[PDB]
C-alpha cells in the first residue's frame, strides 16, 4: 500500500545510485542545465523474479510524490496489436500532462524478445512504437521510465543501445547479512519469544529470495496457531520448498571448511588460486595475468573431492555449478556443442562462480581419420572445449573446479596452462587426518566422550574417508536402535 | 548415433471484415436515443 | 536494364568532373570505361552470366587428349545431321576426374572455345539452404530451361554434397531430406537430345556419387583427364606464366624434371615463392 | 530545434557524395536536359547501428526545405487484407501531390526481406509492390527516395537494379580523426576544463562509431555530480573520461571480442623467423596491390600451421589484427557448426561474404579437425549428414576476387583429421609447421611477460629460463602464473 525506503536492503548500494537517477534529475532538472547534457529517461532492473522488483518502483514513487503511470507487460501485449500502439501513445501523453512522472513497466521481455530462428510471433508493431516515443520527449520534461524483466539477455538489443536504456541495475540474491535486514523487516509484527534466532536463522537459509521470507514467517505463524485448539521456524524448513527450486543454485547442504578435515595441501592451495583474486585484486593487475582458473582433482575412489566442491562455494557464499559427468545430452549433432557454451556465459554473468565437470577429456580417443567413431559427439566437443575454457575477461575473474578418478586418460592438450592445468593428487587420510574428518561429522551426534576415535584409526589402515563414513554411519544406526529400545519401556 | 532435424513454416491470416446486414439497419433507424431533461417532443391534433 | 545503367552512369559521372564557376558535355572513353569498373552486371549471385573461356595451349601438354575432347562440343554443333541420319543420342554428358591441381574449370571451360554461350553453374552455396521447397525447384529452372534458353552449358561439381549418402545402401530413414537423388534421376530419361543440352560432371572422388548417375544411355562416353607427365609439366610452367615479364634464358624443364609426385598445385606452389621474391628485389 | 548539415562530422566524404544526388534534381534540373539521361531515385544507406543512418536523413531535411516522409519500418506491416501494399502507394501519392519532396524508409531489411526463409508469405507481394511503385515514377524531378538498413546481403537482390535502388553508399566508421570531430559536436555545449583534450581520446577508442561517444560524455557528467554531496561550479576532468573508458562498453555487447586483444609484435616469445615470413602477409600486398598485376599472377592465398599446443596460436593470431588493424573478426570451431542440417553451408557463407564487404579482413580458425573431416561423414542414415560443412569452404574460397584482400591461417593440433585437398595449393599453400622454441628463443619467452612487470634487476632473467629442457612456450606463463600467487604471500 504504503511503502517506504526502509522496507527493504541488501541492494543498498544500488539503491544508493538508484535515488541519483530517478530522484535527481526529478527534484533537481536544473543542475543538468548547468552541465548542458540532457537527464537520462531510461533505468531498467533485472535478476531473478521475486527479489522486490515491483515492490521497489512502488518505494521510490510513493517517497517523491511524483505521478505513478504503470503499463502491464502481458496484458497490453495480449491484444490484437492495434491497441498496443494507442495505449503507449496513451501512455506518455497523459505523463507529460502532469509531470513530475514516473512510468513503470515490468516483464518488457514478453513485450520485446529477440529475433531467433523460431519465426512467427507477431514481434513488431508495438516495440517499434516504442522506440519512436522514448528517442523525443527531451525537452526538459519531467519524466523518465523503468523497465524490469526476469532474464536481461531476451531483451531486444536494440533497447539497451543509447539514450532509451542506456543504465542498468543487478538486483539479485542478497547474502547472510541481507537476508537478516529483511527476516527484521517481516517480523515487526509478530510477537515472537525469546527464543527465536536471528543471525542463525539467516545463515540456515543461505538461498532464500526475498518473497519467501514473507511466506516462511507465515508458515511458522500458522503452526503456532493450530496448537492451541516459538521455534516453529525449522518446522517451516523442513515443510517449504526454497525458491529457485530445480535450478543449478542449489545449496541445500551447509557443510563449511569446519566440517571437512584433513587435507592441508588442497585447503591452502585452493585458498591461493579462488580467494585471492575475488577479495584481493589490487595486486593481480601489476604481477600479470589475473586469475587462475582450471585446478584439477585426481585419486582413489571415495577420496573427498566433491565434499570440497560446496565447502568453497559457501565460504566466500558465490554460486555452484553443478553440472553432472553425462551432461552432455546430445539429442542432435550440432546442439551438443552449443549446450555448453550458455553455461559458460552464465558463469561470465554472476562473475564469480564456481563450475563443476566430471570426465569429459575425450580428444585422446578423437584420433584422425579413422572408422568407428560417433555422429559428432565426444570427437568435437573437444575442439569446442579446446576453445572455449580459456574465454577469460579481466572484469569477471571465473574459476572452474575438475574432480575425476582417472589420472591415465588425460589428454595432452587438456594438459596446459591455457586449460586446466593445476592439477593435485588427493591422497588417503593418514592416522591424524582420520581424526579431523570423524570428528567434524559426529558433532551432530550426542555422543559420550568416552569413546576416542585412535581405535578407528588404528583399526583402519587402508581405509578410505566414505569408508570411515560407514563407520559413524553404522555407529549412528545402532544409537538409532538404542534409542529404539529406550522409549518402548 | 544420429540425428533427425526438420522446420517448419506457418501461413498468419487473411480478413475481409464484412458486417452490417441490411435488416439491422433497418431496426436500427426506429428507436430513440434520449433528450436531455426538458425536450419535450409532442403530439398535435386537427383536420376535424 | 543493364545497358541501361551503362550510359546513364557514364553522365552522371561527366557531370562531377565538369562543376564550377552547360556548355559541352560530350561523354567520353573514359567515362564508360569507370562505368564499366565500379558498377556490375545482373549477377549478384544470382544463376551466373558469363563466358569465361580460355584458348587453347593454356593446361600443358595435351597433344594426345585434345584429340578426345573436340567430339563433344564442338561436333553435335558443327555436324549435327550425323546423329540424325543415324539415328544415335549424342552424349551430352562427360565424367571428368583426375588426380590433384587441375581437373576443376580449366580442363572443362577449355573444351567450349567453340560455343562461348551463357555458363549457368550449380557449386558449393547453392545447396540445401530453405529446408521446404527450395532443393531441387532451384534445379527444376535449370533443367527445363537447357532446352528453352539452348544453347547453355551446365556445370555440375561438388558431387561428394549432394547424393553421398542418400544413394547408399543405408540411405536415408524419415523423409527428411530425401528429395535430392530423384530429380537428378527422372529428369535424364524425360529429356531428349531435341535442342543443344550440354552436362559436365566433375569431381575429386568418382567413386562417392551414386551409380544410378552413371547409368547407361547418359553416360556412355567416360573421359578420364590423366596426370600430366614430364613432357607435360614443362608446358604448364610455361601456361600459367603468361603475363609475366619471364626471361627466356633460364630452363623451365630443370624445375619440372624436380616434379614426379608433384601436380600442378606444387607447380603453380614452386611458381609463387618466385614472385614473391621478385617484388622484394623492388623493395 | 533542428539538426543541420554542420550537426554531425566524421563522414565528411560520405556527406558530400550523398548532397549530389539530392540537391542537383531539385535545385539545378537544367543539368539533366540537353544530356540525354533521366535522374536517378535511390540512394542506399547502409551499415552498423549508431552511425547516424537516421540523423543523416533528418540534416539533409530541413536543410532544404523540401517536404519530407517518413515510412517506418515495422509499422506499415499489415496482415488484415493486404493493406501494407495500399498504404506504400498512399505515401507514394502524397510525396507527389508536394513538389519537391523526400520519402525515408528506415530498415528496410525489416519489410520483405530475401525469400531464403519465409518465401510464401505476402512478403513476397509486398517487394512487388514497391517494384512496380518506383518503375512507375515518371514525374521527373520531383520525388527523391532514400533508404537505410544494417545488413545488404539480407534484402532481395531485386532492389539494386537500374530503375529503383542504384547508387549504394557504405556509411564506415570514423577511424581517421573522425571520432574528433564527433566530439567536436558533443562537448561543446558542456563546460570544459583546461587538462581536457579532444586528440588524446579519439587515439584510444578503436570503433566507437558515434553513439557510445555520446554515452561517454553523458557518463563522464555523472562522475562529475557523483562528488557532489549537495553556487555550482562542476566542469570536466580528464580523469572523467578515463572513468567512462574502463566502467562503459563499447559496442562489443553483441559479439565479446572482434577488434584485439591489445597485444603487439613481440608479446611472441621467440620466433623471430615467423615474424619475417608474417610480413609476406596482407602487410604487404595493400599498399601496392598493382606490382601483381604487373607481374600477372595472384599472390598467395592461404598458409597453414600445424604442431604443438600452446606456441603462439591465439598471441600470432590475434597479433595480426594489431599490426594493421584491420577489420577482424572471431569465430570458433564448432561455433561454425550449428543445430540445423540445412544451415550446414550458409554459416560459412555470410562469414566469407562479410569478409569480402570488410576489406581488408583478417579471419582465422582454430580446431579444424571439427570442420575437415577426411573421411567425410562418420556413418550416415541421418537427415542430414557432415559432408557439406568441409565440400562448401574449399569451392567458396576458390570463387573470391585476388583484388579483395581475402586470406585464411591456420592452428590446428592434429595433422591427420585435415583433408589433403585442405591443405592444397591456391587454397593453403605453404605447409609450415610450427616448432617448439630451442634455448636461444626460450629466453624471450619469459620477457613477454616481463616487459609489463616491474621484475628486480638483481634477479637473473636466464636462470629461471635454464630450467626448460624442451618445454612448450606456454609453460613459462605457468611460472609466471604461480609467481603471481608466490610473490605477495604476507600482505594480507
Ligand atoms: N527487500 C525485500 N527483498 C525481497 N522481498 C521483499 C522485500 N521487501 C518485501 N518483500 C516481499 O517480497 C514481495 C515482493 O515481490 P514482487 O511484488 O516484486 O513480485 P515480483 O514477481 O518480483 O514482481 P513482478 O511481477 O514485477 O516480477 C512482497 O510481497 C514483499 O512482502
Ligand atoms: N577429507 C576427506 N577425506 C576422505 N573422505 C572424505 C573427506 N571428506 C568427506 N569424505 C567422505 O567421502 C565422500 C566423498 O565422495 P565423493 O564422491 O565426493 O568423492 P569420491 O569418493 O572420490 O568419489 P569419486 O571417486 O567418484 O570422485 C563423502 O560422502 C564424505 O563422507
Ligand atoms: N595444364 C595444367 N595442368 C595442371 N595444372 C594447371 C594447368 N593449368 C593451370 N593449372 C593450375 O592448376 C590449378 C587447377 O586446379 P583445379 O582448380 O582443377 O583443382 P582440382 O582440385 O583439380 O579441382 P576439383 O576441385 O574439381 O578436384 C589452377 O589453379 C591453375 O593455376
Ligand atoms: N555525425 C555523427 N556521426 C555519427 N553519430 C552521430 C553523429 N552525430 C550524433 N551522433 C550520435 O549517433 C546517434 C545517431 O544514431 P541514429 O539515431 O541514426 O540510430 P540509427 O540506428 O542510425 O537509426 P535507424 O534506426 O534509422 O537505423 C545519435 O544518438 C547521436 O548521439
Ligand atoms: N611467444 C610465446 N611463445 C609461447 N608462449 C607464449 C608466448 N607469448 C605468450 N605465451 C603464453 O602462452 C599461451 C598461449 O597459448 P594458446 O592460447 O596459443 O593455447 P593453444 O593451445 O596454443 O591454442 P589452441 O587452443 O588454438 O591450440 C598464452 O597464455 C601466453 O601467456
Amino acid at each position: 500500500n504504503e511503502v517506504g525506503y526502509d522496507d527493504i536492503g541488501g541492494c543498498r548500494k544500488q539503491m544508493a545510485q538508484i535515488r541519483e537517477m530517478v530522484e535527481l534529475p526529478l527534484r533537481h532538472p536544473q543542475l543538468f542545465k548547468a552541465i548542458g547534457i540532457k537527464p537520462p529517461r531510461g533505468v531498467l532492473m533485472y535478476g531473478p523474479p521475486g527479489t522486490g522488483k515491483t515492490l521497489m518502483a512502488r518505494a521510490v514513487a510513493n517517497e517523491t510524490g511524483a505521478f505513478f503511470f504503470l503499463i502491464n507487460g502481458p496484458e497490453v501485449m495480449s491484444k490484437m496489436a492495434g491497441e498496443s500502439e494507442s495505449n503507449l501513445r496513451k501512455a506518455f501523453e497523459e505523463a507529460e500532462k502532469n509531470a513530475p512522472a514516473i512510468i513503470f513497466i515490468d516483464e518488457i521481455d514478453s513485450i520485446a524478445p529477440k529475433r531467433d530462428k523460431t519465426n512467427g510471433e507477431v514481434e513488431r508493431r508495438v516495440v517499434s512504437q516504442l522506440l519512436t516515443l522514448m528517442d523525443g520527449m527531451k525537452a526538459r520534461s519531467n519524466v523518465v521510465v523503468i523497465a524490469a524483466t526476469n532474464r536481461p539477455n531476451s531483451i531486444d538489443p536494440a533497447l539497451r543501445r543509447f539514450g532509451r536504456f542506456d543504465r542498468e541495475v543487478d538486483i539479485g540474491i542478497p547474502d547472510a547479512t541481507g537476508r537478516l535486514e529483511v527476516l527484521r523487516i517481516h517480523t515487526k509484527n509478530m510477537k515472537l519469544a525469546d527464543d527465536v534466532d536471528l543471525e542463525a536463522l539467516a545463515a540456515e537459509t543461505h538461498g532464500y529470495v526475498g518473497a519467501d521470507i514473507a511466506s516462511l514467517c507465515s508458515e511458522a505463524a500458522m503452526q503456532q496457531i493450530r496448537e492451541k485448539m516459538m521455534d516453529n521456524f525449522r518446522f517451516a524448513l523442513g515443510n517449504s520448498n526454497p525458491s529457485a527450486l530445480r535450478e543449478t543454485v542449489v545449496e541445500s547442504v551447509n557443510v563449511t571448511w569446519d566440517d571437512v578435515g584433513g587435507l592441508d595441501e588442497i585447503k591452502e592451495e585452493l585458498k591461493e588460486t579462488v580467494e585471492y583474486p575475488v577479495l584481493h585484486p589490487d595486486q593481480y593487475t601489476k604481477f600479470g595475468l589475473s586469475p587462475s582458473k582450471g585446478v584439477l582433482f585426481y585419486g582413489p575412489p571415495g577420496t573427498g573431492k566433491t565434499l570440497l566442491a560446496k565447502a568453497v562455494a559457501t565460504e566466500v557464499s558465490a554460486n555452484f555449478i553443478s553440472v553432472k559427468g553425462p551432461e552432455l545430452l546430445s539429442m542432435w549433432y550440432g546442439e551438443s556443442e552449443s549446450n555448453i557454451r550458455d553455461i559458460f556465459d552464465k558463469a561470465r554473468a554472476a562473475a564469480p562462480t564456481v563450475v563443476f565437470l566430471d570426465q569429459l577429456d575425450s580428444i585422446a580417443k578423437a584420433r584422425g581419420g579413422s572408422l568407428g567413431d560417433a555422429g559428432g559427439a565426444s570427437d568435437r566437443v573437444v575442439n569446442q572445449l579446446l576453445t572455449e575454457m580459456d574465454g577469460m575477461n579481466a572484469k569477471k575473474n571465473v574459476f572452474v573446479i575438475g574432480a575425476t578418478n582417472r589420472p591415465d586418460q588425460i589428454d595432452p592438450a587438456i594438459l596446459r596452462p591455457g586449460r586446466l592445468d593445476q592439477l593435485i593428487y588427493v591422497p588417503l587420510p593418514d592416522e591424524n587426518a582420520r581424526l579431523s574428518i570423524l570428528n567434524a561429522q559426529l558433532r551432530k551426534t550426542p555422543l559420550e566422550p568416552g569413546l576416542e576415535l585412535t581405535a578407528i584409526a588404528k583399526a583402519t589402515q587402508g581405509f578410505s574417508g566414505a569408508d570411515l563414513l560407514y563407520i559413524v554411519q553404522r555407529a549412528a544406526k545402532y544409537a538409532i536402535k538404542d534409542s529404539i529400545e529406550a522409549h518402548r519401556q | 548415433q544420429i540425428f533427425v532435424k526438420t522446420l517448419t513454416g506457418k501461413t498468419i491470416t487473411l480478413e475481409v471484415e464484412s458486417s452490417d446486414t441490411i435488416d439491422n439497419v433497418k431496426s436500427k433507424i426506429q428507436d430513440k436515443e434520449g433528450i436531455p431533461p426538458d425536450q419535450q417532443r409532442l403530439i398535435f391534433a386537427g383536420k376535424q | 536494364a543493364d545497358i541501361a545503367s551503362l550510359c546513364s552512369e557514364a553522365a552522371m559521372q561527366q557531370i562531377r568532373e565538369k562543376m564550377d564557376l552547360l556548355d559541352s558535355l560530350g561523354v567520353t572513353m573514359d567515362n564508360f570505361r569507370f562505368a564499366l569498373g565500379n558498377s556490375n552486371p545482373s549477377a549478384l549471385r544470382e544463376t551466373v552470366v558469363e563466358s569465361v573461356n580460355v584458348t587453347w595451349d593454356d593446361v600443358g601438354g595435351l597433344d594426345e587428349i585434345k584429340e578426345e575432347l573436340k567430339e563433344t562440343v564442338e561436333y553435335p554443333v558443327l555436324h549435327p545431321d550425323q546423329y540424325t541420319k543415324f539415328g544415335l543420342s549424342p552424349s551430352k554428358g562427360v565424367l571428368f576426374y583426375g588426380p590433384p591441381g587441375t581437373g576443376k574449370t580449366l580442363l572443362a571451360k577449355a573444351v567450349a572455345t567453340e560455343v562461348s554461350a551463357n555458363f549457368i553453374s550449380v557449386k558449393g552455396p547453392e545447396l540445401l539452404s530453405m529446408w521446404y521447397g527450395e532443393s531441387e525447384s532451384n534445379i527444376r529452372d535449370i533443367f527445363d530451361k537447357a532446352r528453352a534458353a539452348a544453347p547453355t552449358v551446365v556445370f555440375l561439381d561438388q558431387l561428394d554434397s549432394i547424393a553421398k549418402a542418400r544413394g547408399g545402401s543405408l540411405g536415408d530413414a524419415g523423409g527428411a531430406s530425401d528429395r535430392v537423388v530423384n530429380q537428378l534421376l527422372t529428369e535424364m530419361d524425360g529429356m531428349n537430345a531435341k535442342k543443344n543440352v550440354f552436362v559436365i560432371g566433375a569431381t575429386n572422388r568418382p567413386d562417392q556419387i551414386d551409380p544410378a548417375i552413371l547409368r547407361p544411355g547418359r553416360l556412355d562416353q567416360l573421359i578420364y583427364v590423366p596426370l600430366p607427365d614430364e613432357n607435360a609439366r614443362l608446358s604448364i610452367l610455361n601456361a600459367q606464366l603468361r603475363k609475366t615479364p619471364l626471361e627466356p634464358g633460364l630452363e623451365l624443364t630443370a624445375i619440372a624434371k624436380a616434379t614426379q609426385g608433384f601436380s600442378g598445385a606444387d607447380l603453380l606452389y614452386i611458381v609463387q615463392r618466385a614472385a614473391k621474391y621478385a617484388i622484394k628485389d623492388s623493395i
